[PDB]
């Protein structure tokens, strides 16, 4: 990151409005349909076979929260995105092996989910800022892979 | 691949937009311009600027492209024929930016149509346009 | 795509691999499992380890589906019809994964055969690798 | 980086056989036949219409020397592949506009040319460790992205 005092104004101004309990899921389980291969790694969550199935699937919704608590973790903590996800990265690369690639898909889908929600307010200058910060998540995590 | 139900979402989703596919289509380019900045090196005569009227018009060609896509789904490859020449042959367009663009596409399909864009139309449309850049990238395949 | 001259190409740096390609392709198995360990999670009932028959025996697999590939090129698509469904439905293989593999592929084809992988014929691989691994990963598309 | 010992002695061991003045050339060349759209960045360069007219071109031999030359610089200060190449990220990055899965690419190229050049001498551990450090070089690169 870097994220100018504007960017900055921006992707925090959205963050307070979030839905946490409800964002992180529609953003997992978006994932998990739109990128399938991925639902690999939740054979343990229950049906997944239809996407009605992912998106009121509880351990789903359950799930998704603890990511987006993650985010507000790292969104906020932008100085070492590198710190605060080191624990994370080593549970997801040497010990779920997820390719860092699907950390790219969560974000963008993360920024898909916010757009739908915020709308017209989800203006590009606030989406640039956003993926900046998807970014530096994506790469936060995929650190232990070196 | 395409299923009979993500021709029937892609059919949908489209059916939805109408009119207004071109100013879409130039805000998800303007999007992508801001968010991706490495891609304003194709665009050097271009003002790249929020109100430009050249990507105002480039918008109206990527929706028109994306519409003769639809509408021949079940034959892109002999349909954007032409494209895939300009865009592979003539531009040398690195894929990658087949991917960034077509995620600000559903950014902006989904910053529009929130009724409509369900997880499984969000899936359809993803595939897709997948399909269509793999058509616009498939002279250097 | 593939043109008159890639699948010439690969149907002669095939030609040129014959009987080794079993040995090729337990080879660039091997590679992939020690060059980007992610790919070992397929394969927990695997000995992943330099001898392992299972490997072994998969090389074979690989190597086999590859030529029934080469002969049927111009339709694969019918031809891994099974292999497409075994993978993307039933394996949910990372499509990442597919570029790990013919990454692999290519360097054991390089490391074995240096006057027949030419740049061009380097090209006519890869992209060959490329059209198999969008097949096989299609029931996700 | 990290390197084993004997990766590290794999690494060192092979590039000291490295026929600096043609390997590299043999690796950007075959970029850009195998990856065309690389060769939007070299239109300066001459006739690259045909692989053989790649092959044969002074200035892409000339220029692929300079990029060993870098590697050579990495690959022998593994501790801080980040500092050794944040002038070069800067060129590349907000200079030229590469996108970073170039950066892959040519690695990969490159460990497909020196595949190519010690037959069997590159076995899949040698190989296994040259990843890594073409990964590390990739990411070092990109790193003004950010
Ligand atoms: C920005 C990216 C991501 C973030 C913030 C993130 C965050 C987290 C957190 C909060 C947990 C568990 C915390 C705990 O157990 O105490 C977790 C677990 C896990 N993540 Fe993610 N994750 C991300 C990407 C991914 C992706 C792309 C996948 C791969 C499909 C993935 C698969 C998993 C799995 C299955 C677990 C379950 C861990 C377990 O209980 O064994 N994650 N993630
Ligand atoms: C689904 C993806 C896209 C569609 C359907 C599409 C379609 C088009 C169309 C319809 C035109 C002009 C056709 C005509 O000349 O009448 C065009 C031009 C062009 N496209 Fe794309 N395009 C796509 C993606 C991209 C991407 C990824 C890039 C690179 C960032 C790109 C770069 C260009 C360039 C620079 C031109 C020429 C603009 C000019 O010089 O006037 N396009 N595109
Ligand atoms: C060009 C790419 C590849 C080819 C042609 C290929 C072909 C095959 C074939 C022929 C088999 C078995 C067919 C049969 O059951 O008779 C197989 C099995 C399998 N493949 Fe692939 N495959 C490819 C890439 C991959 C990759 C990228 C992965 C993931 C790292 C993968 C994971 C598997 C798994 C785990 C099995 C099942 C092994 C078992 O359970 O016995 N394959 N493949
Ligand atoms: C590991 C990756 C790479 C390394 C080590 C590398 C290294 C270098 C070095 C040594 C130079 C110029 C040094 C100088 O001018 O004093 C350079 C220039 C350049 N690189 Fe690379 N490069 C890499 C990847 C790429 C890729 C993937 C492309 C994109 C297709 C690229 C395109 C260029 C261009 C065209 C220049 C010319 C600079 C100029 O004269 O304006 N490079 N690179």
């Amino acid at each position: 990151v870097h994220l100018t005092p504007e960017e900055k104004s921006a992707v925090t101004a959205l963050w307070g409005k979030v839905n946490v309990d409800e964002v992180g899921g529609e953003a997992l389980g978006r994932l998990l349909v739109v990128y399938p291969w991925t639902q690999r790694f939740f054979e343990s969550f229950g049906d997944l076979s239809t996407p009605d199935a992912v998106m009121g699937n509880p351990k789903v919704k359950a799930h998704g929260k603890k990511v987006l608590g993650a985010f507000s973790d790292g969104l906020a903590h932008l100085d070492n995105l590198k710190g605060t996800f080191a624990t994370l990265s080593e549970l997801h690369c040497d010990k779920l092996h997820v390719d860092p690639e699907n950390f790219r898909l969560l974000g963008n889908v993360l920024v898909c989910v916010l757009a739908h929600h915020f709308g017209k307010e989800f203006t590009p200058p606030v989406q640039a800022a956003y993926q900046k910060v998807v970014a530096g998540v994506a790469n936060a995590l995929a650190h232990k892979y070196h | 691949v395409l299923s009979p139900a993500d021709k029937t979402n892609v059919k949908a989703a489209w059916g939805k937009v109408g009119a207004h596919a071109g100013e879409y289509g130039a805000e998800a380019l303007e999007r992508m311009f801001l968010s991706f900045p490495t891609t304003k090196t194709y665009f050097p005569h271009f003002d790249l600027s929020h109100g430009s009227a050249q990507v105002k018009g480039h918008g109206k060609k990527v929706a028109d492209a994306l519409t003769n896509a639809v509408a021949h789904v079940d034959d892109m490859p002999n349909a954007l024929s032409a494209l895939s020449d300009l865009h592979a042959h003539k531009l040398r367009v690195d894929p990658v930016n087949f991917k960034l663009l077509s995620h600000c596409l559903l950014v902006t399909l989904a910053a529009h149509l929130p009724a409509e864009f369900t997880p499984a139309v969000h899936a359809s449309l993803d595939k897709f346009l997948a399909s269509v850049s793999t058509v616009l990238t498939s002279k250097y395949r």
